[PDB]
């Protein structure tokens, strides 16, 4: 759970996303379609986001 | 006045000028336009330059207080706290706004 | 009720300015024991410092002056004969005050009054017909600055060698300094420069234009009008100086704290009270926010001398420090914030250098914080937890305080006064001739 610090394409699709917190950041390599849900819920740079990496 | 007597005294023993420095070299003399102001300095080369503004959106204080002001005023262009400061802001005397907008860096030149 | 005749008396502190106190005969007993020092091994060192040119021996752990880089001069019409003045001498009665470097700068303007500082150093440290000297230099100086600064030191006083280096590094190399991020709040300005291997990167070093300087200055503008109305009591940028030091601090949580810092619950341990000096012969008052940003929680009448004769601080307790952090959002100066830039240097910056190995981390486990500009309160704190959500999470990040602020970068010049590394670097009067005062060796602690 962060503020969306990068949403970089790394495939032809995977992502990596940046997360913020107060204690630091984490950048994480995305699955294509849990990006496809991410891009479902209106995410951008800036937004606080939630995810289940697991789920 | 010895009060006085002792400030000329004073003034007598902190006074550099009646001091020869022999260490001087009483020949050399200087250029007397070399009191540059920086921005001729930066002239005669045309390192010194070394920051840059921002991306991030900046947080909205009033000019008043400095609290956070959620209101822009139209008319004189201060930010505001509440309805208390604007009421003060529109009643402020002449030249006064502008005088809260040089504080911000923001005055009308 | 009146809650405002629970509260105690006001605990009030009086103004302090810049001010004459003591006197300072030549220390002619330097100069005995820096004949006696061994060879090669003497040196002055002059930080040359905006606030205050700090001088002494480099075989001594202390500088024997430090002197505001200011003189005074006039023709007395009663005495009928020129006075001269440089430093707390000149009470800083006519004040006829001119300053060597140009306002907010760190830049030296007025030659003049540079040799006329000088010349009380050198008198002061007794000197009397020389050694070689060690000059502390802005972070990017101007070459027509280095140039007028040798001028005056090879041909008005002969001197045999000079060397000049920059303070924030001095300060790092005293303090055990090996690579890191050097951040300096000096008078003049506040920089950040990475420094790797003892050597600086100074072509990846910025340069935020604020300083202690600026603090007074914004502090005297914020209460200049926050009594537009009139005070009587004579506002000056020497003052607030003295009120920035004493009274404001960083916060920790600006807009949290700020936010509920005028609420009257309290207000009267927030509030500060500084008193001027002064000669004796359903609506109201109580739910105004502007007589608890003026006047706090007592009431006011303008009968008391003494209550008219005081300032109350308030949200310029936090509102002047927080300048650093968010310059424009306060002070409209469109240059990021303090942690902005230190976190582009370490974010963007170093990762992007050849050969750099690893950046950050390697530099991200000593920030360093130096020049007395950062001996607020929570400064350290408030860097580290800026800095930490910026940074991969577990990132070894420390901040460290320089163990002095302020003489630390005098002491780190003198020690390396006379070393190897430093005579390597010296420029002899005939190289001056050779080369002009613009020419400059380089070396870690220098500029390009
Ligand atoms: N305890 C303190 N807390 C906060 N600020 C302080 C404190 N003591 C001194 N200062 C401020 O620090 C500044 C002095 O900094 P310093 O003497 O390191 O600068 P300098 O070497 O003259 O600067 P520069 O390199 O710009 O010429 C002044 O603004 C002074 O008011
Ligand atoms: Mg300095």
């Amino acid at each position: 759970e962060g503020e969306v610090t990068e949403m970089t394409p790394e495939e032809a699709s995977t992502l990596l996303i940046g997360l913020k917190s107060a204690r630091g950041q984490k950048k994480l390599r995305l699955d294509p379609s849990i990006y496809e849900a991410i891009q479902k819920e209106r995410v951008q740079v800036g937004d606080v986001i939630y995810i289940e990496t697991n789920t | 006045q010895s009060a006085q007597a002792a400030h000329q005294a004073l003034v007598e023993q902190l006074d550099l000028h009646s001091i020869h420095k022999t260490f001087r070299n009483p020949n050399w003399r200087p250029n007397q336009r070399r009191n540059k102001t920086i921005k001729a300095i930066l002239g005669e080369s045309q390192t010194n330059i070394e920051s840059a503004p921002s991306l991030a959106p900046m947080k909205h204080y009033c000019d008043v207080t400095g609290l956070p002001a959620p209101y822009l005023d139209p008319k004189t262009r201060l930010r505001y706290h509440n309805k208390e400061i604007f009421a003060m802001i529109r009643n402020l005397p002449q030249g006064m706004g502008e005088q809260f907008l040089e504080a911000r860096g923001a005055h009308t030149v | 009720d009146e809650p405002w005749k629970r509260l105690p008396p006001p605990t009030v502190y009086p103004v302090k300015e810049a001010r004459f106190e003591k006197y300072i005969p030549p220390q002619l007993d330097g100069r005995e024991r820096a004949l006696a020092q061994p060879p090669g091994q003497v040196a002055i060192v002059i930080d040359n410092g905006s606030h205050s040119v700090r001088a002494g021996w480099n075989f001594e752990d202390k500088p024997r002056l430090a002197i505001p880089p200011i003189m005074s001069k006039y023709r007395d019409r009663k005495m009928g004969k020129t006075f001269s003045f440089a430093g707390s001498d000149c009470y800083a009665a006519r004040s006829h005050i001119r300053n060597a470097f140009e306002a907010g700068t760190g830049i030296v303007s007025n030659w003049d009054v540079m040799e006329h500082v000088l010349d009380y150093v050198f008198v002061k440290l007794g000197m009397n017909e020389d050694m070689p000297i060690v000059m502390t230099e802005a972070v990017a100086n101007l070459p027509y600055s280095r140039k007028s600064m040798s001028e005056i030191i090879f041909e008005c006083y002969g001197a045999p060698s000079l060397v000049y280096g920059i303070d924030s590094l001095f300060s790092f190399r005293h303090n055990q300094g090996q690579t890191g991020l050097v951040v300096s709040s000096s008078y003049s300005a506040t920089h950040v420069i990475p420094v790797y291997n003892r050597k600086a990167l100074l072509s990846q070093a910025i340069r935020l234009n604020w300083g202690g300087w600026h603090m007074a200055e914004y502090m005297l503008k914020l209460l200049k009008l926050k009594y537009y109305t009139g005070f009587p009591g004579k506002l000056n940028s020497s003052q607030t100086e003295h009120m920035v030091r004493d009274f404001c601090y960083v916060s920790l949580d600006y807009d949290r704290e700020l936010a509920g810092y005028l609420d009257w619950t309290g207000l009267e341990d927030r509030e500060r009270i500084v008193q001027y000096p002064y000669t004796e012969e359903q609506r109201d008052w109580s739910k105004s926010l502007l007589h608890a940003f003026r006047y706090g929680p007592r009431p006011f009448d303008p009968s008391s001398q003494a209550e008219t004769h005081r300032v109350h601080l308030n949200v310029e307790r936090i509102r002047v420090p927080e300048v650093l952090f968010q310059p424009a959002a306060i002070a409209g100066v469109d240059q990021a914030g303090l942690v902005e830039i230190a976190g582009d240097i370490l974010c963007q910056r170093l990762p992007s250098l050849p050969g750099i190995q690893d950046a950050p981390d390697a530099f991200l486990r000593d920030v360093f914080l130096t020049g007395g500009n950062t001996l607020f309160q929570n400064f350290d704190e408030r860097l580290r937890q800026g800095l930490m959500a910026l940074l991969p999470v577990g990132a070894p990040l420390r901040v460290r305080r320089a163990q002095d602020a302020i003489l630390d970068a005098w002491r780190g010049a003198a020690g390396w006064a006379c070393t190897e590394e430093a005579k390597a670097a010296w420029i002899t009067r005939e190289e001056y001739l050779e080369k002009g005062g613009e020419y400059i060796k380089e070396h870690d602690l220098g500029n390009a």
